[PDB]
């Protein structure tokens, strides 16, 4: 049995409804009961249970957390959004004797769109004498997550040479950050002059260049 | 009902680990065992359950060959054992118990098994020093194994607007992080920065200072 | 109408049509006892009532013969017998206003139940104690009346519905109400299928010499067989012989 | 339905007081009416209801012995003579009309029965001077009998940030409350300030100016 | 009959469901029908009736109030509550001849916990001459209302010679405001240097001093 | 109790008021087989027993005789001629908690 779980990308404000739905390629009902259920994973935690059965709950869950649907489609629920459900959501099946679960869906509370701060820096001067560079651009306290970051070595742009690594959403600020290395060889990074990063934003009306000479 | 696992097991390709579960709080004679796998940052894959009473083993298709299912019922311990482990076996695996109708119930905690050809290597920690409102400097770990690396700012003097990126697995088989702070402009002229790691597994604290 | 003083209309002499009422799909209930919607084109009728009301949507299953409740015990009260319709439909946007409709008011409190097709629009004030109430609203002593509270968002249960009880007479006495069912030219001397006002049978129609007195509309021999029948067209007596059967 | 009552009514302990309810808009003759207690912050306790067309009145345990009800259709009114007073029967008492099968249904505004052995007086007032951004300052008017009191500030020129605190009984069986006001450090020494206090049954009206 | 209303200090947010609840000891049913009834009384106003009957709605009562129960417990419920709502609920049952009301229920809007504003007021000169001494904490623009208040006379604690009086919610700040009043006579003032008032607050992570010396 | 350990109490040598069921108010299901529910009053008994348990709102209809479902078949089955009363009542108020 194949778990397909719509949205597996959701955003939403406090205090709205959210639904993850998961639909299942054959019949999860078996001896007339349910077995689709739903576990939640709080980051740095190991995933517990939130729904046994179609709509069963488990101990000490709120209820926020309702499950319902039959035979190969599911929804799970949470209208009374908090802070503390900020987590990765996962379905999966009983019926059958190999468990399938879910893709998963991070849930993520929604704010504002914001601009990025976008800052270039430089390689160290040691970093030099170690024959190796590396140039970071940031970006600073923008949402959605959706964010393209382009490096331009004299006006040409690189592909498979720089690696992007992104925060996770704030706990009050909420807003993401993003760092992006670009890393070459000494002789290579010593042959061109300028170096640009490109930052294309939905918080931004055009594309963000900030650059700088090398020295 | 809580289960205990193994901490943080790594091994080199092709070698094999045993993993413990320890039962707390029923019988374990019981309940099935399940062991599932979790690849960092991915989805779930339902290893394999055996039942500790009779010894009971089923596994999934991708893992009937290289995962073997033992239990103990004297000391209520149950063991997982890879063999041939590849780069492809990197992950958190979990430890659960049967309960509710639902094959993984409650989960114990989570153990990261690392297969890699690597050693331990002493990181590298490099100023990202801040260009000629609010400025951004920071500091750059590069080349260090295993995983984690504590960065801080001033022994934990400055937390506001610090963010410290998550790792990244090069192509050579080590991991970096940039940890970034955005300051005062007006701060650039007298107040000192410094950042500071720790790599518990090289045993290295380092502190270097980060100037315009 | 208030389900209390339930608003009794008096039909008759009409063509009354009942195809509209069970082709239309906005009536929620149309449970017809002792007979069936489909066949009500062709029946004729003695005489036939209209009781209209709104109720609650709950209470909508207390308008049946032998059944109880607040509606049936104080309010309405159908026969067992009840040779006719209950039609009830939604009227949720009509009866309900912002804030709340206490227009429509039923009867919590009456001494005894109420008999079939009794109407009690008294207000006395009810004495559920002992000490007589000698008209005062007091600790024991209540106004019957209670207000339904309709208000626009309520449970289907809670929403009003208008009820509509169509009570018909089937009998052999003379009918007023009839089905269109057109008509046709008489023939006397031939076994046909006669269908006088409702009476159906098979025989011929002779002319009568039978003396009918004004009133009179049909006849019937020893043993009540119904030998004679006036037309309700023309006004003229006929002897219905039924047509010949023998053995072979 | 409306119903009108006697106001603030203040009586030496041991004494008796007659409160007369109003009735309008109904027939008076059909409708028994009940009379609550509700002591100031407190619970409502049910006095006792009475029958217009036969006065028969049915009180509660507890009042039985100290209060008693009349009813006059001619002039549509009722009564309640309370008799040896105390400090306990100090309350806000409601005349209400039976409706809805509940017991009191339509209420009508409150009468005030005060008993207390104290003489009506004069406020004192002592002016809360700022200590010496936004700071506060206030006066404190004591010893006055009975409530109420009206407190302004500058003819009530301020009445942001302006907090009247309701009044406590004393020991001494009389009121004392304390009125304040922050305003901006800046004004301090520029804007003078005075407190308005009014004491109708008194007729005391102080004009108190607050200094630094 | 005994009514009992649990929580009699309810405190929700605009928009949020507010639940009183009130039990008895005996049945409150009789001849089939409900005798528990929902009052409802703003400051300086007689209380009017909302729910006569278990759930039947008094006139001119918005649909908001929902009274539900049989038996011997019953609820009163107001999903979108509104900022004039603020006023106290009491539950009376007309089962039996003696009308018993509820301990009553002070219905209050929530809103982000506050630190109180301390300050302290020595008492006037005039008073001074007058014989008596009042000394004055105040504790301004604070939520909730659990506060303590200590006086503190040479680092000696008082009991039994302060009152403490609290002003009703603000209409638009929302937040309370409290005046504890100190009261000695001219000699027994006079005899001590320093005077200090403590407050205990939940919006304060340890408690605040605030203190004078006599001069 | 649960309504799989269904609480059975025998009523006998006892005289017994049925005003109660009659009274009260919060009794949504009152369905009387075999007997008519005003008449008890005036009807003798040899034994009776009175079960009780607590069950969801929509399985109220499989508690008659005759009936298929979850609580029937493995809870609870009455007798298909089952001379007696069943009075259900909500008690979501008292059986329902925080949680
Ligand atoms: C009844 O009405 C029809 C149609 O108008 C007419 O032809 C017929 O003559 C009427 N009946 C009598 C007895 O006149």
């Amino acid at each position: 049995i194949v778990l397909t779980q719509s949205p597996a990308s959701l955003a939403v404000s406090l205090g709205q409804r959210a639904t993850i739905s998961c639909r299942a390629s054959e019949s999860v009902d078996n001896y007339g009961i349910s077995f689709m259920n739903w576990f939640q994973q709080t980051p740095g935690q190991p995933p517990k249970l939130l729904i046994y059965g179609s709509s069963n709950q488990g101990s000490g869950v709120p209820a926020r957390f309702s499950g319902s649907g039959s035979g190969t489609d599911f929804s799970l629920n949470i209208h009374p959004m908090e802070e503390d459900d900020t987590a990765m959501y996962f379905c999966q099946q009983s019926k059958e004797v190999p468990y399938t679960f879910g893709g998963g869906t991070k849930l993520e509370i929604k704010r504002t769109v914001a601009a990025p701060s976008v800052f270039i820096f430089p390689p160290s001067d040691e970093q030099l004498k170690s024959g190796t560079a590396s140039v970071v651009c940031l970006l600073n306290n923008f949402y959605p997550r959706e964010a393209k970051v382009q490096w331009k070595v004299d006006n040409a742009l690189q592909s498979g040479n720089s690696q992007e690594s992104v925060t996770e959403q704030d706990s009050k600020d909420s807003t993401y950050s993003l760092s992006s290395t670009l890393t070459l060889s000494k002789a290579d990074y010593e042959k061109h002059k300028v170096y640009a990063c490109e930052v294309t934003h939905q918080g931004l009306s055009s594309p963000v260049t900030k650059s700088f000479n090398r020295g | 009902v809580q289960l205990q696992q193994s901490a943080a097991e790594l091994a080199r390709p092709g070698a094999s680990v045993k993993m413990s579960c320890k039962a707390s709080g029923y019988t374990f004679t019981s309940y099935t065992m399940h062991w599932v796998k979790q690849r960092p940052g991915q989805g779930l894959e339902w290893i394999g359950y055996i039942n500790p009473t009779s010894g009971y083993t089923e596994y999934n298709q991708n893992f009937k060959d290289k995962t073997t299912l033992t239990a103990d019922k004297s000391s209520s311990t149950a063991y997982m054992q890879l063999n041939s482990l590849t780069s492809e076996d990197s992950a958190v695996y979990y430890c659960a118990r049967e309960g509710h109708r639902v094959g993984p119930a409650y989960w114990g905690q989570g153990t990261l098994v690392t297969v890699s050809a690597a050693s331990t290597k002493g990181p590298s920690v490099f100023p990202l020093a801040p260009s000629s409102g609010t400025a951004a400097l920071g500091c750059l770990v590069k080349d260090y194994f295993p995983e984690p690396v504590t960065v801080s700012w001033n022994s934990g003097a400055l937390t506001s607007g610090v963010h410290t990126f998550p790792a990244v697995l090069q192509s050579s088989g080590l991991y970096s992080l940039s940890s970034v702070v955005t300051v005062p402009s007006s701060s650039l002229g007298t107040q000192t920065y410094i950042c500071n790691v720790n790599h518990k597994p090289s045993n290295t604290k380092v502190d270097k200072k980060v100037e315009p | 109408a208030s389900v209390y003083a339930w608003n009794r209309k008096r039909i008759s002499n009409c063509v009354a049509d009942y195809s509209v009422l069970y082709n239309s799909a906005s009536f929620s209930t149309f449970k017809c006892y002792g007979v069936s919607p489909t066949k009500l084109n062709d029946l004729c009728f003695t005489n036939v009532y209209a009781d209209s009301f709104v109720i609650r949507g709950d209470e909508v299953r207390q308008i049946a013969p032998g059944q109880t409740g607040k509606i049936a015990d104080y309010n309405y009260k159908l026969p067992d017998d009840f040779t006719g319709c209950v039609i009830a439909w939604n009227s949720n946007n009509l009866d309900s206003k912002v804030g709340g409709n206490y227009n429509y008011l039923y009867r919590l409190f009456r001494k005894s139940n109420l008999k079939p097709f009794e109407r009690d629009i008294s207000t006395e004030i009810y004495q559920a104690g002992s000490t007589p109430c000698n008209g005062v609203e007091g600790f024991n002593c209540y106004f019957p009346l209670q207000s339904y509270g309709f208000q626009p968002t309520n449970g289907v249960g809670y929403q009003p519905y208008r009820v509509v009880v169509l009570s018909f007479e089937l009998l052999h006495a003379p009918a007023t109400v009839c089905g269109p069912k057109k008509s046709t030219n008489l023939v006397k001397n031939k076994c046909v299928n006669f269908n006088f006002n409702g009476l159906t049978g098979t025989g011929v129609l002779t002319e009568s010499n039978k003396k009918f007195l004004p009133f009179q509309q049909f006849g019937r021999d020893i043993a009540d067989t119904t030998d004679a029948v006036r037309d309700p067209q023309t006004l003229e007596i006929l002897d219905i012989t039924p047509c010949s059967f023998g053995g072979v």
